[PDB]
């Protein structure tokens, strides 16, 4: 069915380095629109782009227009939780580039008062589930961890040589991954555990732009099994959800990293796989949309799912009755410009819709507008009664 | 020394130098084994004209000339034909593969270790000579070495000379006839480099030629060598005004100053009038009012645009041979009462004027005829918008579905690159709009205070 | 210098082999023996592409041979070019395939994989730029399918950044000669569409098709269908051995005819092609050869292109020739064929031209199609194939082999998949919602 996608990016208010030293910012917000300036050339003008949300989490201490945790938490997380309790799959892509802050709004700090998405939505999972265990119901979480590097699938959680696993596609349940490790948890403290265990182990390798970069998407996968006793014998397993939260590694230009061999080669596999997800995910969205309004069934016209391995061990995901949404961080400063512009020209697919431009008024020339229109309409007036 | 260096790129590069070199070794009185023997003949002379050639303790002439490629055959096609003792023996070519008609393949993965020894090599020329005048960078858009090598030596050299011309002979796409599936791709990739790197670009289109070929010099059946030696003859008409005396000389800073009016304009067409076969080299005067005339009419022009669309901003006409002034100022005269064409209000001069002494020669197996008149124009107009508005429709009707996008992103790219390009484009047309456009009327709007 | 290693497995792999070293040997004047007794001075500025020079200034092919019953091996050892190659290259075992898949891919050419892989990485390690491979196989068939696949998985899983062409025989829809056919195919394509770069459609009946209808030859045998298919063998790669005024390397045929990563299965064609006594009264032109080019009767892979649409087409041309014949040619054939050319690429003709013809023409042309009728060839086997699923026809055989009933549902889908892509590109328009 259909598979509504959405789009948020958030921005990450200065670090420590940065506030040291004199940078300035480029990023604006308003509405639904974001704007960003260059600083070489200040005298163009500014390059706009237009998502679903825009969070302005740069003043912390702000009291109006500040995009809280809990904010985006209740915009993707709760709805996220509620669709995949009916019975359905949902997934969430973390995208971004180094020092966009993807990791804070992936998980978050440990001093639980400005929590990432994870750790909510693993906590409300367990509190939603030891709530309705009524006589009759039963629930089982179970939670798998895996990455791809160089279109080969790694299993992150066992101690065993990282070899290549072998995906098959099962008839009726679809693509898999053979002996990948399912573990069972009763907690988010278990699940949050096996992330450092898993995060541990994967391939990460220095730049010319950092000296720990992800060089591999990673997924964590969570499994939800919903089993109740009607009064009979019926705990046969009434749905099956599925919970994708995917690590993207962020695009690179060969000039931000001019090395050869194994970093050229990962740089282009990661750029391929970014470019078929763009790709699958502007096709599901035009689709959704056009039914979600034109309710026809033009055929099933074709998602490219198969172009790449990540696209294809999260067919059963994306695509069928699913939400989908993609985060997107941007960093602040006026020297990653050519990181940050990038990351916008990323996040405008995915149903890329018009922006505007962001023209205002001009203070002096809108002061001088004003008053000559009140002069004339007050001189209108005076003429139209005869006092002129 | 008014000294210039010659770079070659990719297939077309090599080809067209192949003509360039031939002509000029022939103008010269150079033979293919780089000795001169009017010199020795004579007892002495200025004929080693430094504009090409330097000249060595025994007599030989090595011309300041750079050949670059990625495949090892279109250039041992040259170390081993007639003049393979006429170059110096550094060629410049990646024992490799090609960039495959890949922009980021010749741009980002196998354009370096190639870009170094090629900078080395410029670095040494460029230190044999004394006044340096600037830089003929010969390339094709569509290619994958053409477009992406040209893009990185552009940019480099930009970084290290700074303030030296660099003049640039390219062969755009055809609005028809093509001979590569992803040509919209390369080309406006390289847009985005030739915009800001250049100073002075000619373009020059392959079925304009074709048409001038068949209908002039009466030839049913071309090849590459045809036109090879057309854009030959134009480049030494270009360069000829700073290697023999004349009656008003233009070098190639004047070129700048008068052709183009913003640093985003620089986009010039050139035609060349006595385009003609031997047999009817007879039957026709071949005065200047005719050559004058001729390098207007919109049959005659070498990129597929009519300028009768547009409107001319500015104009340089070069002159060789039995020319003198009054003719010319006639022939402008009589060009300027023309009603079909049009000049920008803002330029009310208007035309540059060159005369040469030295009239054109006649390569031996061409198809030219001896002629005493010769005039190259090169015109900076408007219509050159038509010429790229149909290239970026081709574009879009491939980035919509992303067709062929991943051999890009393979080879070091990202996908908002192309986006990023297209933009840059847009503006370019954008500006080419609001500079044909009449001043308002009575720019002041309206005027006329007390007395 | 660009240098390709030659790969055959098979029956029809290793004739098909034999016949191109004899066609690629008497264009680059080669003795039986390995000397050279050319008269042109450019046959041996490129011999580095398929040959290795051997002390007494003799020339050793590349070819590497692969096959899990001798008998063939002698039959290439005891004939006119036997002695050309290598004896180490002929790696072979016993008791073969017996036209069975699985014993192919899974329990005996798994014993010879690592013999042929060590052959393989000392020939490419010795080569100065290796631009890629090429194998010459049988879908249809037992050790060429199986080995085939298993060899271009490896070698993908070592070269990942090198080209892997691959002339396959495909099964037909009447000349079939084993029953097991179908299952071959499947698992065949099943590896071809993930793991190859290039892959080049052939089939006996178009083969025979051109036998009898163009060259008019009464009774046609193998030798005749390998020469037409190592004419286009030829063809393909000519501008890696010699000069023209517009190359065109392999990798720029890649790049110019794949729009997308999967649809990769061309339809080849050669021209020109007449029957002796025609010869006289057809005068040789660049029109001729175009016009022949495009005919759906020359066609090698049984696909009728007026059935779909041509994404991409390929035009490689030889002998000295103008271009602007060449460009008004090619954009005569896509205006008036405009119902038969997809419409979002605005120009889908590649054309390259090479100066020095074959030794015996004064001109000659190749054709690369990359067309959506290929689908019809894909989905003729899908239908064999679930007319002998549904009741398992002969499936013992393979389960028997360490198989399970899965992997050819995985391959059935993939080519199911496959098809539909084609399907999509195939339509004239898409207007309505
Ligand atoms: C008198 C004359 O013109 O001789 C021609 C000839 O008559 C024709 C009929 C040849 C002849 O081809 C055949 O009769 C034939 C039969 C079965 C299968 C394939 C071909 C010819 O055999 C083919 C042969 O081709 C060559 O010589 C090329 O070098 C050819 N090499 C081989 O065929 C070859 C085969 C085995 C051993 C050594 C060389 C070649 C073609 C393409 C690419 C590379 C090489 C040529 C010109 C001819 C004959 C001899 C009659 C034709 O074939 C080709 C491929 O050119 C048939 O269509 C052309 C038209 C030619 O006119
Ligand atoms: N006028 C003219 N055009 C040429 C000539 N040779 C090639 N071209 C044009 O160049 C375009 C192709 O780009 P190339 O110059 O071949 O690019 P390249 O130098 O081969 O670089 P690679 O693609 O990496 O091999 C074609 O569309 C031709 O029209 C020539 O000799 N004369
Ligand atoms: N809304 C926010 N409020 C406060 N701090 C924030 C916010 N969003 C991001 N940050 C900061 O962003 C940082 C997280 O990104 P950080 O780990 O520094 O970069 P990174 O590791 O390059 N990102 P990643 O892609 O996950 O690797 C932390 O310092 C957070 O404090
Ligand atoms: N062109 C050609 N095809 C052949 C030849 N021999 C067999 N074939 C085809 O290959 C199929 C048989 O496959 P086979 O060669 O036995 O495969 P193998 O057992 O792995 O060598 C048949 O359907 C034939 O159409 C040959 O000499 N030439
Ligand atoms: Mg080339």
């Amino acid at each position: 069915a259909g598979a509504s996608v959405k789009v948020a990016v958030r921005v990450r208010p200065f670090n420590s380095r940065e506030m040291s030293r004199d940078s300035k910012c480029i990023i604006q917000m308003s509405g639904s629109t974001t704007t960003i300036v260059n600083p070489k050339q200040p005298k163009e003008t500014p390059k706009s782009f237009s998502f679903d949300y825009s969070y302005w989490s740069h003043t912390s201490p702000e009291d109006i227009n500040y995009a809280s945790q809990k904010q985006v938490y209740r915009d993707i997380g709760e709805e996220m939780l509620q669709h995949a309790f009916e019975g359905y799959n949902v997934c969430i892509f973390a995208y971004g580039q180094t020092g966009a802050g993807k990791s804070y709004t992936m998980m978050g700090k440990q001093e639980k008062d400005q929590q990432g998405i994870i750790p909510q939505l693993c906590e409300d999972l367990f509190s939603r589930i030891n709530d309705t265990t009524n006589d009759n119901m039963s629930y089982s979480v179970e939670v798998s961890y895996m990455e791809i590097y160089c279109e080969r699938v790694r299993d992150l959680l066992n101690p065993k040589n990282k070899g290549n696993l072998r995906v098959r596609e099962h008839p009726l349940l679809g693509p898999y991954v053979e002996d990948l490790s399912k573990l069972a948890v009763t907690s988010y403290n278990d699940i949050q555990d096996l992330m450092d265990s898993g995060n541990k182990a994967r391939t990460v390798a220095a730049t010319n732009m950092n000296e720990t970069s992800s060089r591999s998407h990673a997924v964590f996968n969570i499994i939800f099994t919903q089993k109740r006793h009607d009064a009979e014998t019926n705990i046969t397993t009434e749905k099956v959800s599925k919970i994708s939260l995917v690590d993207l590694a962020g695009s690179e230009r060969a000039d931000s990293t001019g090395a050869k061999g194994t970093r050229l080669k990962e740089g282009a596999n990661i750029n391929k796989s970014l470019t078929t997800l763009g790709k699958v995910i502007s096709a599901l969205a035009e689709m959704d949309s056009g039914p979600n309004k034109n309710k026809k069934k033009k055929k099933t016209d074709f998602i490219p799912y198969r172009d790449s391995v990540l696209t294809w061990l999260l067919r059963e995901n994306l695509g069928g009755n699913s939400r989908t949404a993609m985060v997107a961080a941007l960093s602040p400063a006026d020297i990653n410009y050519d990181e940050t512009l990038s990351t916008l020209r990323y996040a405008d697919r995915a149903k890329q819709i018009r922006c505007n431009a962001v023209i205002n008024e001009d203070p002096n020339n809108k002061l001088i507008r004003e008053l000559k229109d009140e002069v004339t309409r007050l001189r209108d007036l005076l003429y139209a009664q005869g006092l002129g | 020394m008014r000294e210039c260096i010659s770079i070659h790129v990719g297939q077309a590069g090599v080809q067209i130098g192949n003509a360039c070199w031939e002509l000029y070794c022939l103008e010269h009185g150079i033979q293919p084994d780089g000795q001169m023997p009017s010199d020795k003949t004579i007892g002495g002379g200025d004929d080693s004209f430094n504009t090409f050639f330097s000249e060595t303790g025994a007599g030989k002439h090595v011309p300041r000339a750079v050949f670059v490629d990625l495949e090892p055959t279109v250039i041992d096609e040259v170390r081993t034909g007639t003049y393979r003792q006429l170059f110096h023996p550094e060629q410049l070519i990646t024992g490799k593969e090609d960039a495959a008609n890949n922009y980021a393949r010749g741009h980002y993965t196998i354009g370096k270790e190639i870009i170094d020894l090629v900078l080395d090599r410029i670095r040494k020329l460029a230190d044999q000579c004394t006044g340096l005048q600037g830089f003929l960078v010969f390339h094709s858009f569509g290619g994958g070495t053409g477009s992406g090598f040209t893009s990185l030596l552009m940019e480099r050299l930009s970084v290290d000379y700074g303030k030296k011309s660099k003049l640039e002979f390219s062969i755009y796409p055809a609005p028809q006839v093509s001979t590569a599936v992803v040509e919209p791709y390369n080309s406006i990739l390289t847009t985005h480099t030739t915009l800001e790197h250049s100073d002075c670009a000619f373009m020059v289109d392959n079925e304009a030629i074709y048409d001038i070929c068949r209908r002039n010099l009466d030839i049913e059946r071309p090849t590459y060598t045809n036109l090879n030696r057309l854009i030959s003859q134009i480049v030494s008409s270009i360069t000829a005004s700073l290697r023999f005396d004349g009656a008003l000389n233009v070098d190639l800073t004047e070129f700048q100053t008068n052709l183009v009016p913003y640093p985003r304009i620089h986009f010039p067409l050139a035609t060349y009038a006595p385009v003609i076969s031997a047999e009817k080299a007879y039957h026709e005067q071949l005065s200047v009012a005719e050559i004058t005339n001729a390098c207007f009419e919109p049959a005659n022009q070498m990129v597929k645009c009519d300028p009768r669309h547009g409107k001319y901003m500015a104009c340089c006409l070069l002159y060789r041979g039995d020319v003198v002034p009054k003719d010319v100022n006639a022939a402008i005269a009589t060009i300027k009462t023309k009603r079909s064409i049009q000049f920008v209000d803002w330029c009310p001069t208007g035309f540059k004027v060159g005369i040469n002494y030295q009239p054109p020669t006649v390569v031996p197996g061409g198809d030219l005829a001896k002629v005493q008149r010769a005039v190259c124009m090169l015109s900076n107009t408007t219509a050159i918008a038509e010429a790229w508005a149909r290239l970026d429709h081709k574009f879009d009707l491939m980035y919509a579905k992303r067709a062929f996008v991943h051999w890009y992103v393979g080879e070091g790219m990202e996908e908002g690159e192309f986006s990023e390009a297209r933009e840059d484009m847009a503006a370019l047309e954008k500006d080419y709009e609001e500079v044909g456009v009449d001043s308002v009327e009575g720019e002041g709007e309206e005027e006329g205070e007390e007395y | 210098m660009r240098e390709i290693v030659h790969i055959q497995a098979g029956q029809c792999g290793n004739q098909i082999g034999a016949k191109f070293w004899e066609v690629i040997s008497d264009e680059h004047g080669i003795d039986p023996t390995g000397s050279y007794h050319g008269d042109s001075d450019l046959q041996l500025e490129r011999i580095n592409v398929y040959y290795n020079e051997a002390t007494g200034n003799k020339y050793v092919p590349r070819a590497i041979l692969v096959d899990l019953e001798p008998g063939t091996m002698d039959s290439v050892r005891s004939g006119p070019f036997g002695q050309i190659f290598r004896p180490d290259n002929f790696v072979f075992g016993q008791s073969g395939a017996g036209n069975n898949w699985a014993k192919g891919h899974y329990t005996e050419g798994a014993e010879l994989v690592d013999s042929v892989l060590d052959v393989v990485r000392k020939e490419s390690e010795s080569c100065d730029c290796l631009q890629g491979f090429q194998l010459t196989h049988s879908l249809g068939g037992g050790t060429g399918s199986g080995m085939g696949t298993l060899l271009i998985s490896k070698i993908r899983e070592e070269y990942p950044d090198r080209i892997m062409n691959t002339f396959s025989v495909m099964p037909s829809p009447k000349v079939s000669d084993t029953v097991v056919e179908p299952y071959n195919a499947t698992l065949s394509v099943h590896q071809l569409v993930e793991n190859t770069d290039e892959t080049y459609c052939i089939d006996n009946e178009a083969l025979y098709d051109i036998c009898f209808r163009t060259l008019k030859l009464t009774t046609p045998t193998y030798g005749d269908l390998n020469h037409l298919v190592s004419a286009t063998m030829s063809g393909v790669t000519t501008c890696l051995r010699f000069p023209g005024q517009l190359n065109a390397d392999l990798r720029k045929l890649a790049v110019n005819m794949v729009p997308f990563p999967r649809l990769h299965f061309f339809m080849p064609g050669f021209a020109p092609l007449t029957s002796r006594g025609s010869q006289q009264y057809r005068a040789l032109t660049v029109p001729e050869l175009t016009q022949q080019m495009f005919d759906s009767k020359n066609m090698m892979a049984a696909c009728d292109p007026r059935h779909g649409r041509y994404l991409t087409v390929a035009a490689i041309f030889r002998g000295r020739m103008s271009m602007k014949e060449v460009d008004e040619q090619m954009l005569n054939v896509q205006n008036k064929n405009s119902s038969y050319f997809v419409e979002w690429i605005p120009n889908n003709v590649k054309t390259a031209v090479c100066d020095i013809p074959p030794r015996g023409l004064k001109m000659s042309a190749t054709f690369i199609g990359n067309s959506t009728a290929i689908q019809e060839l894909f989905k003729r086997i899908s239908e064999q194939f679930t007319a002998m699923f549904r009741r398992k026809a002969f499936l013992h055989w393979y389960t028997g082999e360490g198989m399970d009933e899965m992997e050819f549902t995985e391959a059935e889908s993939n080519m199911n998949d496959l098809v539909s892509e084609y399907q999509q590109y195939q339509d004239a328009t898409a207007d309505e919602q």
